């Protein structure tokens, strides 16, 4: 995935071949591990973009993306 | 005392001896009979219920889906199939979906796809048919003595429009003989039961309800008819298709029955306010004491 | 994942902890690599079962599962 930013915050452009794998990227505050559980398809015009909240010792609820060290934005296409 | 405290009380007496006397019994009323050298009696119709009436149709109003399976073929190779499509517990649909090199086919074009899901009913309702016969009226015959209590019940007797003339024994006075007729209560109607609460509904409306159902004489409770009424098949994809079930319809039903006469019930039996015409003979009664 | 069969064909019962990872299993015709891109959740009563087509030098379209050596059936729950 391509690591960029959105208003100072880290942003992940996730491609199709990353479905099912732990997303890791270094940050001043250590290594960040986001988990993507998404309709994740091929990167195209039909993108969706939203935030993966920070979750410390809390079970996830009503979400398919979350990181454990620093909240991150994520973007991926839905095409197939 | 019960009859004395009632506002609706008829006084009947025989103009002959050994003859039959006619009386009309209604819910909430009582009839007091008298005759020369015979005890005075009180009659009351207290219950009118249908016992084990024929079950017409069971309607499922809430269900779940499990083991959803999809199968599909390429353009040119006919209609796909799944053996569970022969299992009456599943709901299935046949459709066509685009296919091509991107999903394992040699040709681009429409292909046949099929999807099935096991259908499990979680809450159902059943409509029953009440036959005029097999209706059971409860009548209490109390001796008008004035004795006290605060152990002295009147004889209780249950009859059916098909039962023969009754000979009721009244401890201390002998027996009283009577016969009744359900003399005019209608039943092309149906009685809908939604979890211990019932309603009287017209037929052809009950039979038209868009919900999965099973013929009355069933016990499997699995082979539902027209399950698609509670199931929705989303647009298919080359190799998979989603299937979702509607939510409970108990509510859609409730706020749909408002208006129709509500019917009381207990112990699974339906209750009504019956009307009886009876004739009784007192030749076997005599004064106690 | 548990490897079983469905009418002579290989069948994969995929659990939650495998989301995002390449699925490999040996077969007479060499090693098979299926790719799962699925709503993949916890194995429960709400299962779905379908086929992952064989795809030789063709880009995937309108699918989230495919193998590259031998068509395979897949099953997973959607619970969370």
């Amino acid at each position: 995935f391509h690591l960029t930013t959105r208003n100072g915050e880290p942003h992940m452009i996730v491609s199709r071949q990353e479905k099912g794998k732990s997303l890791l990227f270094k940050t001043e505050d250590g290594v960040n591990m986001c988990t993507l559980m998404a309709d994740l398809g091929e990167l195209c015009e039909d993108t969706i973009t939203y935030k993966c909240p920070l979750l410390r010792q809390n079970e996830p609820e009503d979400i398919d993306c979350w990181c454990n060290s620093t909240s991150t934005w994520v973007t991926y296409g839905t095409c197939t | 005392m019960r009859c004395i405290g009632m506002s609706n009380r008829d006084f009947v007496e025989g103009v002959s001896g050994g003859s039959w006397v006619d009386i009309v019994l209604e819910h909430g009323s009582c009839v007091t009979t008298m005759a020369k050298n015979k005890p005075t009696l009180d009659f009351e119709l207290i219950k009118t219920e249908a016992k084990q009436p024929a079950t017409l149709r069971k309607y499922c109003i809430e269900a779940k889906l499990t083991n959803t399976t999809t199968e599909s073929r390429c353009p040119t190779q006919g209609e796909p199939s799944l053996n569970e499509e022969q299992d009456k517990r599943f709901v299935c649909k046949h459709s066509m979906v685009d296919r091509g090199w991107g999903n394992g086919c040699g040709l681009f074009g429409k292909g046949g796809i099929v999807t099935c899901a096991m259908f499990r009913c979680k809450k159902n309702m059943e409509g029953k048919v009440v036959q005029p016969e097999n209706l059971e009226y409860t009548i209490v015959i109390t001796p008008h003595s004035g004795e006290e209590h605060a152990g002295k019940h009147g004889k209780e007797i249950k009859i059916t429009p098909q039962s023969s003339i009754t000979e009721a024994e009244l401890t201390g006075y002998g027996t009283v003989t009577m016969e009744c007729s359900p003399r005019t209560l209608d039943f092309e109607m149906v009685l809908l039961q939604m979890e211990n609460k019932a309603w009287l509904v017209h037929r052809q409306w009950f039979l038209d309800l868009p919900l999965p159902w099973l013929p009355g004489a069933d016990t499997q409770g699995s082979n539902w008819i027209q399950k698609e009424t509670l199931v929705t098949f989303k647009n298919p994809h080359a190799k998979k298709q989603d299937v979702v079930v509607l939510g409970s319809q108990e509510g859609a039903m409730h706020t749909a029955l408002t208006g129709a006469t509500e019917i009381q019930m207990s112990s699974g039996n339906l209750l009504f306010t019956g009307h009886l015409k009876c004739r009784l003979r007192m030749d076997k009664l005599q004064l106690k004491g």
